[PDB]
């Protein structure tokens, strides 16, 4: 495709289907010469990571720390210059085009949510802040220093506008209503929390991922991680629900491994595929049997739950 | 134990003969390995032990376009900075056909048999950067029929007068050691305001492969320096000469030496107190060259016209580590 | 006024300098390898990741890496976490930084204190400093307020302290003099002292007095905006700069362009400012000038 | 890297309790390792590894004759000296049962699989004489259900107050070495005139055989000590606990120490500068185990009530030869 790069950079970062089943791939260059990224777009998802059988694709100013899709052709990402970008997919869907690139964060963007209206975005820095964006408007509509260190993961409530969670390198574990004075609500210190992911269903629940490769399920009215399991040997990088009615959790870790528990925390699959660090997964909205990660070896795997 | 800086192995790449003669060898070798007849069939495995940020990764290249022949390389180097401009350049200019390994050559797990192992791990004194030691931990991986590019090395002598030396060793006085330790250590110096007292003699060889059922590192030699002047020993230049291949050589030794190849200054092993020599006397040095699993070393003394003390004994106050 | 950019983003490394220098800095701090590039040392499969591991040395000439570049630890490097296995990560990682740092030859090496414990940070640098030859220059990266005293009031169930805290506001100061005597006076450590948009009371600053501070970090957020939309500072802000001045620090400017209507160089050109309508030298100075600090043998009068 | 005196091998063969100690774990093992219908067609292989001038083999053969069962033993010593008495016991009373293996037990190629591996390798502090390393390296010729005796041990730690030792090793100030080298290495020594400050608190811990897929004999410890008194900290007391086999035990720690047991005087680790400690205040140490393929060594700090330097660091004060 045009203005589309001829090489795909070897450090996947992120892996996003969209409803219809597109695959949106995000990666970056972290060795060698350039210390670049790039966006991708894979209509058919068993051809990537081949650039030959790509829809789209295009190079961004520096490395792709995070990325979530905004609508259907909406590509929002967390820059490793300290922008904030949004990416459009074109009428065609085969150009991605900068509709916006606003460097309001002082360090690396490291991670980014779209809330549940999907007009309003939340991003998380090394830098330590955690900003509200307008995204229609393109402008920071409130930045908050809660945290004491990088803030590792910021994920919005599925339903509420003006809810979402956050976790930094402070050891906090926030839960921000944004119709407070005082917004954010600390939900003994132990190993730091890397992860986030909000229960599809029940709206008061999460998961938690730590340092240590524990994950740990938490009600936020009762504030108590009575349910927990020590599931990776390494750091919980990530952690997906699948689609279903009674949702399967996918975690993914530094140990170069994935794993997809039940309910009660308990393991029902295992991968090793991968012969680096697991940085995404995401499930096929198609066949809901069907999760696909991606890692630091440029592996696209395609995994069968069972 | 120490890595070499990204400006050290700047400097010696800008050598202008050390290299061609390294291309030469490798040229020569190709030719007398593989006949006309198997120029396109026959794959040579060659691998550069310690191949720094590159070079004789190129002038192996070189020789191969320059032989009409066909390689198959190996870059084995232990220093993982190096190893960041080696991986650099195979990624974007070399390719498949060189396999980069960050490793030391004896610990390195070959998959495969060598035809020719190509190393430049030689210092002043020819030995005294354990090139023998690196060498024989990476024989094992060479074919029964194999070649080692240097093939053999020789270190040369010559006893030295040289006050202006004598004081700047003396003013090498340390703090928390030994009073005298600074006489019992050689120093890489561009020898310059001194008088060579005889014709350097040579003092240790090596030769690679070493076939022999019990390799041993450790040497002893004595030579005899017929003195035709009257004067004072100070100390001894070292110096080395290296076959390369057949006749592409290398060499240091004053008399001999490799035109513009500035890559080796001589090395001094002083004495801790000056030696006076008459006209007609002999002045006669021992060496001894050391070792144990951790360590490589030298000792030495004059034993004519009058004794020194044993110098460096049990390494002292120098040693190599390994 | 020798000064310094501070970039976690380097996509091109030539273009980058060039940018910079273009901009009026005599230097650049940046990583020296990938900030993000989290590196595995003992379990497979992530330990056997292919090379390269970073970009080469032959991006620069040796003259720009001696001169130009100010190296930075990278910040997932915890020798003093709490699990096991991040500790020895994080020490042969931060091993491996500095001994690139060292053999590109760069002038100084900024590592953060940014916790109370430091204590297998100082000795992994202890370390390096007694094994090779080489040197470079650590530079200790500290703030004047710790971050977790500057955070906003809004944790409705962690308040912040109302109440004053004399010790307690000069916590960052103990990080500094604890890591510098388990280091046991290294020479070759100093500090880079992170200046905030809210400075402390005058003891919390007075603290940094006999201190060797060869760096000043200034992040563009502490900057306020005059009428003409150029960044300046508050009185308060300006008078520690004119005491940092007379200690010849090298001033460093952090984080991104918070005057997106001026151009960048605008930053620098305040301090230039600030360094040219700072008080002449006197007849007693005029003198004194080179002696700062240098220590003379009293004579044998007779 | 030394080799201990006949005198020292001596006096240590007269403790009382420590060889009765080693008979009953062999005499325990043996019995657990082969039932009663098997005491005449099931042969145990013991291996004494370090044995000395053979204390510990004549204990294996008197627990085999308390245990009622068959045994073959095996009788390995590094020190050639030791190896003599060991010989000449051989000949003229324990015959072919014993075999004499002149050999550092990491490079011996044992003809066959060991039942039991005996060892007496402790330091003061434990792991300070290397045992960790040398039953490493001997681990692979013991059998997949081997027993090694001992199977772990524990060093403890303790701050202690003592101008008398801060003076003694103070008076250790030697020539041609750094001025405060004394203060950052650990001195063997029967404390008496000094204030234990704390109760000892386990420091380094390891079981033998260790069959992790990667074995780490570096260690990292952080110790809090609770001070009820007002006083001046000057060190710290390393001892040490150690199980043979199950609940045969021997100990140096003064709560639990093993009845007669002179074999192991404590350890002392100094610190340069005396610190200040008031009564309610926590005394926070931190001891790191360091090595190298060629040494061993530790590293120290007091955190707590105030920062001391860093002692030994890169082991430029003090190393254990491997
Ligand atoms: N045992 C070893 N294993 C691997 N590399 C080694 C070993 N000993 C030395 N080296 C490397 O060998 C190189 C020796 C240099 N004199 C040669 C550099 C380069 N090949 C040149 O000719 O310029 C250095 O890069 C050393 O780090
Ligand atoms: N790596 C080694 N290989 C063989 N012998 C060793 C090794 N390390 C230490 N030894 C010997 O082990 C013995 C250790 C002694 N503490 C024990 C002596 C005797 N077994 C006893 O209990 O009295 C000494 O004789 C050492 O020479
Ligand atoms: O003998 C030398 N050093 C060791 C010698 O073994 C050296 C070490 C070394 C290290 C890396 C790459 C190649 C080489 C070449 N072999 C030496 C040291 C300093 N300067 C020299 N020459 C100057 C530079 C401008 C003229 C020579
Ligand atoms: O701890 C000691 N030395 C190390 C220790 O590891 C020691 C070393 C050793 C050496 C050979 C045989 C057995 C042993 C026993 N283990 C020690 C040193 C000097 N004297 C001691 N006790 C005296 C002798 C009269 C009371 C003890």
């Amino acid at each position: 495709p045009p203005n589309a790069p001829a090489c795909m950079e070897r450090q996947l970062e992120a892996a996003r289907y969209r409803s219809d089943g597109a695959l949106l791939l995000g990666a970056s260059s972290l060795s060698g010469r350039c210390w670049a990224g790039s966006l991708w777009l894979f209509k058919d998802p068993c051809a990537a990571p081949n650039e030959g059988f790509c829809s789209a694709g295009v190079q961004t100013e520096a490395g792709v720390a995070d990325l979530t899709w905004v609508g259907e052709r909406g590509i929002l990402v967390a820059s490793d210059s300290g922008a904030v970008e949004l990416w459009e997919l074109d009428e065609n869907e085969t150009l991605i085009v900068s509709k916006f690139c606003k460097y309001e964060h002082d360090d690396i963007v490291s991670t980014v949510s779209v809330l549940s209206s999907g007009t309003q975005a939340v991003s998380g820095s090394k830098d330590i802040c955690i900003k509200v964006w307008d995204l229609a408007q393109q402008v920071v509509l409130s930045s908050y220093r809660a945290h004491a260190a990088q803030v590792t993961c910021v994920a919005a409530s599925p339903h509420k506008d003006s809810v979402f969670l956050s976790c930094s390198e402070d050891n906090r574990i926030l839960l921000w209503d944004t119709r407070c004075p005082k917004p954010a609500s600390q939900i003994a210190p132990g190993y730091l929390p890397t992860s986030l992911a909000w229960h599809p269903q029940q709206s008061e629940v999460f998961v938690f991922g730590d340092e240590n490769g524990t994950v740990s399920l938490v009600d936020t009215k009762s504030t108590s991680c009575v349910l927990s399991s020590a599931v990776h040997s390494q750091c919980v990088t990530g952690l997906v629900f699948s689609p279903h009615s009674v949702p399967f959790l996918a975690s993914l870790s530094e140990d170069c491994s994935l794993a997809v528990l039940d309910s009660s925390l308990s393991e029902l699959f295992r991968s090793q595929a991968h012969r680096d660090f697991v940085r995404d997964a995401t499930w096929s909205p198609l066949n809901h049997s069907l999760l696909t990660t991606v890692g630091w070896d440029h592996q696209v795997v395609h995994h069968v739950v069972p | 134990m120490d890595n070499l800086e990204s400006q050290t192995y700047e400097v010696f790449e800008k050598d202008p003969i050390k290299y061609s003669q390294y291309q030469q060898a490798i040229y020569k070798c190709l030719l007398d390995r593989v006949p006309e007849e198997e120029k396109d069939t026959n794959v040579q495995v060659l691998m550069v032990l310690g191949a720094g940020r590159g070079p004789l990764v190129n002038a192996s290249l070189r020789a191969a376009k320059q032989a009409d022949r066909r390689i198959k390389l190996y870059a084995v180097e232990k220093n993982p900075n190096a190893v960041v401009t080696l991986e650099n350049w195979q990624f974007e200019e070399w390719g498949s056909q060189v396999t980069v390994v960050s490793s030391d050559m004896r610990e390195w797990v070959a998959p495969e048999k060598a035809d020719i192992i190509v190393s430049e791990l030689l210092g002043s004194f020819a030995d005294n950067e354990l090139s023998p030691e690196c060498l024989d931990g990476a024989q094992h991986f060479l074919k029964d029929d194999g070649v080692s590019i240097p093939g053999e090395y020789t270190s040369f002598l010559a006893p030295i007068s040289s006050s202006k030396l004598y004081n700047e060793v003396r003013a090498c006085r340390e703090k928390d050691r030994d009073p005298e330790a600074q006489f019992e250590m050689p120093y890489v110096v561009r020898l310059h305001n001194f008088h060579q007292l005889s014709a350097p003699q040579p003092c240790f060889t090596f030769s690679h492969p070493n076939r022999d059922p019990m390799i041993d590192n450790n040497r002893y030699c004595t030579l005899e320096f017929p003195v035709e002047v009257n004067t004072v020993l100070h100390g001894f230049a070292g110096y080395f000469e290296t076959v390369l291949y057949q006749d592409i050589t290398l060499s240091i030794r004053p008399e001999t030496h490799s035109p513009g190849m500035f890559s080796w200054f001589p090395i001094l092993f002083p004495i801790k107190q000056p030696i006076t020599v008459r006209e007609g006397q002999t002045i006669c040095v021992r060496f001894w060259r050391c070792s144990n699993s951790k360590k490589v070393w030298y000792e030495w003394a004059v034993t004519a016209p009058v004794c020194s003390a044993i110098h460096n004994p049990t390494g002292r106050s120098y040693t190599i580590g390994l | 006024v020798s000064s310094g950019r501070d970039l976690n983003c380097v996509p091109e490394i030539a273009d980058t300098l060039g940018a910079v220098a273009k901009q009026g800095f005599d230097f650049l701090c940046m990583p020296v390898f990938h900030p993000r590039f989290k590196r595995e040392f003992i379990q497979e499969p992530a330990k056997n990741r292919p090379g390269p591991q970073t970009r080469s040395d032959l991006l620069l000439s040796g003259r720009d890496w001696n001169t130009l570049i100010v190296g930075k630890l990278s910040p997932w490097i915890r020798p003093d976490s709490k699990v096991e296995k991040i500790r020895r990560n994080s020490e042969a990682a931060m091993l491996q930084e500095l001994n690139f740092g060292a053999y590109l030859g760069l002038p100084a090496f900024l590592l953060p204190l940014n916790q109370e414990d430091n204590t297998n940070l100082a000795r992994v640098l202890t370390n390096h400093i007694h094994t090779g030859h080489h040197s470079s220059m650590f530079w200790m990266r500290v703030p004047l307020v710790a971050p977790e005293d500057l955070r906003d009031d809004i944790i409705e169930n962690a308040p912040t302290t109302h109440t004053e805290e004399y010790s307690g506001e000069e916590k960052t100061w103990m990080w500094w003099h604890n890591f510098r005597t388990l280091c046991d006076y290294s020479k070759r450590i100093a500090v880079a002292l992170e200046i905030g948009a809210d400075l402390p009371s005058n003891h919390v600053i007075d603290r940094w007095l006999g201190e060797p501070i060869k760096a000043a970090i200034l992040p563009t957020s502490i900057f306020l905006t005059n009428k003409k939309g150029f960044p300046v500072l508050s009185k308060m802000h300006q008078r520690l700069i004119f005491r940092l001045l007379k200690l010849e620090v090298q001033f460093i400017i952090t984080g991104t362009n918070h005057h997106s209507e001026k151009e960048f160089c605008s930053y620098l050109q305040y301090l230039e400012y600030l360094s040219q309508n700072r008080p002449p030298p006197n007849a007693y100075e005029l003198f004194a000038k080179g002696y700062e600090d240098y220590l003379q043998s009293p004579l044998q009068p007779l």
